[PDB]
RNA sequence: GGAUAGUCGGGGGCAUUCGUAUUCAAUUGUCAGAGGUGAAAUUCUUGGAUUUAUUGAAGACGAACUACUGCGAAAGCAUUUGCCAAGGAUGUUUUCAUUAAUCAAGAACGAAAGUUAGGGGAUCGAAGACGAUCAGAUACCGUCGUAGUCUUAACCAUAAACUAUGCCGACUAGGGAUCGGGCAAUGUUUCUCGACUUGCUCGGCACCUUACGAGAAAUCAAAGUCUUUGGGUUCC
RNA sequence: GUGAAGAGUUUCUUUACUUAAUCAAUGAAGCGGAAUUGGGAUUUAUUUCCCAUAUUCUAGCGUUAAAGUUUCUUCGCGAACUGAUCCGCGUUGA
RNA sequence: AAUUUUCUUU
């Protein structure tokens, strides 16, 4: 029984993803990186190349430490919103995989609402 | 089953007695069974009429609603504050 | 500026003792020093964690329990019981179509001060040969089934305490009952306890946290 | 016969101070010149004196209550008693 | 029409209970971007943004279950429980006995938006402010944002308020689903009842095929029973 | 005035005390600490870690002491203790 | 993303 778990927090929007990794408990976290700090072109912040990268680079500050597994917990924008994880999040999974770190207790924890407020767009909607 | 239609049927075949005063009477004479007190009553009469049933072996009901609702389910056009059951007749309210 | 990773330690984490499992994982916590109390921004915390880690055994898999640190001992936390959930997966799993769910819940208090806000959650059933495809109950089938889990809830906890709680839940013995109970009526299935919620909480049991532990 | 068509008690005012305030000033005032039922009475004789005593008359139930300036009771203060209400049964229990 | 028995209903009102989500507030952890978009851009972020973790408050709404399914005269009605009044269908060798149908005039309710005073104002968001696109964008796009969106006491009184199809009554072709009730099964199942299966019937929501029939046709079990033109009655 | 931490033979910052000094209340009317007292967990348990309150009432009254062991000697509405635990560097609070 | 206009007839 020698590896130690933490957590791996990722936020899969549909305009940047957030691979935030953290202890077994909630506080005195240790890595966040997104794609904003992967890709510089204000456009590729949710690719799944960014994405990964993000996550490779997550990987390697935390083999710093010397975390070997890691409980995940993928999540989308939630709430009122469209509750989908974007296309980063199966490429972030597989980054951490592949670099090595162990994964276990996959699960999905989007904010769902219980019929929430109203969504913005006013009726008619964004015709774009 | 409620109480305002075995008040009711109580009216229809019964004895009761109506006010304080009487009450009061039927109380001292020993013909009384249940006596029932509405919850706009003063605080001392309804303490003074708890004492006088204590005395004589008579059951207690402090029901809610005003003196008004007291004789609207007794079926009278004026306020009652203290209903004396002296004959229950066919009912339970006893 | 130095390295942020020079003013921390770490702390193994010790689940109650109601569960089969001593180790559950290690924590974090910024350096001890003055002014600021490593115990006293450490009781603030909470842990999420499978039952299946914690019995191992993985017919609990879809439910997980929260745990919440209270005291320190040789470097090594103790945690408490704090609630038990499912997970997002099979819950959408168990909901269906073409199928009626009743789902209640009921406030409960244990012979030492303790709240404890339990949900349950129940769906119809086929009888493997039925021909139609609703299986519907009407609401007043499902008025009598929600008084059927407040009945069973009443009887199964009108004197437990949390370690009878936690040591009838893991079994699932509030659903068996559910179920039994409702034979007169829609026959049911997959009732179980979505989640509890604690809302009041002892005097952080100083001493009968010292009674419970201190063994192995 | 009807007297007025809407003025009512503000009719002793003639015509002046506009047509909004006297419309105020005579929702204000038919609340404030209204009997009131005593909360312990069950009489129909509770009368205001100087905006905020409330008093009804009798041979019992003299009680003078502490009430709002033209009603007895306002909604702010049921609401209040209520939540008082609540969170003392909350404490007790 | 009324009564009676078991039911049924997301029908109405009052009181009560629960749910996550949104925003905000306090506190804790590393640091450089975060939002957003086709692309961006406005804005704020080594003073700690965003994220993660704990606690709390506010208001709104009852996701999934949720359906060619239910209720109400319609507008509409979807969290738990209790109370009150009422309602349709069903069962009935119960009661009255024509009490009936449709309506001028006159009245009740009447989404949303709009008005007058009180409370509350989380989210969204008319007007508006900026920032991108375009030749000009005054709009569609992003952020913020007043009235409004919630509620009480008074108002009005209209929508593609639609089934673009008035109400009552009789008849008319084959079948299968669904809701509520009732009847029948020496039917099945689970520690006298429920669930499921089959058949019959009444009252609804609808569906498939067809056209004896209708229409100018699209199509219609009514929009059929109309040159073979007449059951009754309003609106236009 | 008195002390504790951080720092390039010395005092910059914050962070503790009250008697200086300031404010408020009052008839400067009960501030603080000790012994039993029953729950309480250290535990083949020891006040060792914990602090506990008498008046909810209905528009009544509540004062000039009663009761107690025991002292003249029991002429006494006599003198003391207690009833009303003891103690003190602070009238209370900021 | 972005795409406005085609006089009166033979
Ligand atoms: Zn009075």
């Amino acid at each position: 029984g020698e590896l130690v778990f933490g957590v791996a927090h990722i936020f899969a929007s549909f305009n940047d993803t957030f691979v935030h990794i953290t202890d077994l408990t909630g506080k005195e976290t240790i890595v966040r990186v997104t794609g904003g700090m992967k890709v510089k072109t204000d456009r590729d912040e949710s690719s799944p190349y960014a994405a990964m990268l993000a996550a490779q680079d997550a990987a390697a500050k935390c083999k710093e430490v010397g975390i070997t597994a890691l409980h995940i917990k993928i999540r989308a924008t939630g709430g009122t919103a469209t509750k989908t994880p974007g296309p980063g999040a199966q490429a972030a999974l597989r980054a951490l995989a592949r670099a090595g770190m162990r994964i276990g207790r996959i699960e999905d924890v989007t904010p769902i609402p219980t019929d929430s407020t109203r969504r913005k767009g006013g009726r008619r909607g964004r015709r774009l | 089953d409620t109480i305002n239609a075995k008040l009711a049927l109580t009216m229809k075949s019964g004895k009761y007695v109506l006010g304080y005063k009487s009450t009061l009477k039927t109380l001292r004479s020993g013909k009384a069974k249940l006596i029932l007190i509405a919850g706009n009553c003063p605080p001392l009469r309804k303490s003074e009429l708890e004492y006088y049933a204590m005395l004589s072996k008579a059951n207690v009901h402090h029901y809610a609603g005003t003196n008004i609702d007291l004789g609207t389910a007794c079926g009278k056009l004026f306020r009652v504050g203290v209903l004396a059951i002296t004959d229950a007749g066919d009912s339970d309210i006893l | 500026v130095v390295d942020p990773f020079s003013r921390k330690e770490w702390y193994d984490i010790k689940a109650p003792a109601f569960f089969e499992v001593k180790n559950v994982g290690k924590t974090l916590v910024n350096r001890t020093a003055g002014l600021k109390n490593a115990n006293d921004s450490l009781k603030g915390r909470i842990l999420e964690v499978s039952l299946a880690d914690l019995q191992k055994d993985e017919e609990h898999a879809f439910r997980k329990v929260k745990l919440r640190v209270e005291d320190i001992q040789g470097k090594s936390c103790l945690t408490s019981f704090n609630g038990l959930s499912i997970t997002s997966d099979k819950l959408r799993s168990l909901v269906r179509k073409w199928q009626t769910t009743i789902e209640a819940d009921q406030t409960i208090k244990t012979t030492d001060g303790y709240l404890c806000r339990v949900f349950v959650i129940g769906f119809t059933r086929r009888r493997a040969n039925q021909v139609k495809k609703t299986t519907y109950a009407q609401s007043s089938q499902i008025r009598a089934i929600r008084q059927k889990m407040f009945q069973v809830i009443q009887n199964q906890t009108s004197s437990c305490s949390m370690r009878e709680l936690v040591q009838k839940l893991i079994p699932e013995v509030i659903g068996r009952e559910i179920e039994r109970a409702t034979g007169s009526i829609f026959p049911l299935q997959n009732v179980l306890v979505r989640k509890v919620k604690i809302l009041k909480a002892p005097k952080h049991d100083a001493q009968k946290l010292l009674e419970l532990h201190g063994e192995s | 016969t009807k007297r007025t068509k809407k003025v009512g008690v503000t009719g002793k005012y003639g015509v002046r101070y506009g047509a909004s305030l006297r419309r105020d000033v005579r929702k204000i005032e038919v609340q404030q010149h209204s009997r009131y039922q005593c909360p312990f009475c069950g009489r129909n004789t509770v009368k205001r004196t100087a905006a905020g005593i409330w008093c009804c008359n009798g041979k019992g139930c003299k009680k003078v209550l502490a009430g709002g300036a033209w009603t007895v009771t306002t909604a702010a203060a049921t609401s209040a008693r209520s939540t008082i209400r609540r969170l003392r049964e909350m404490v007790e229990v």
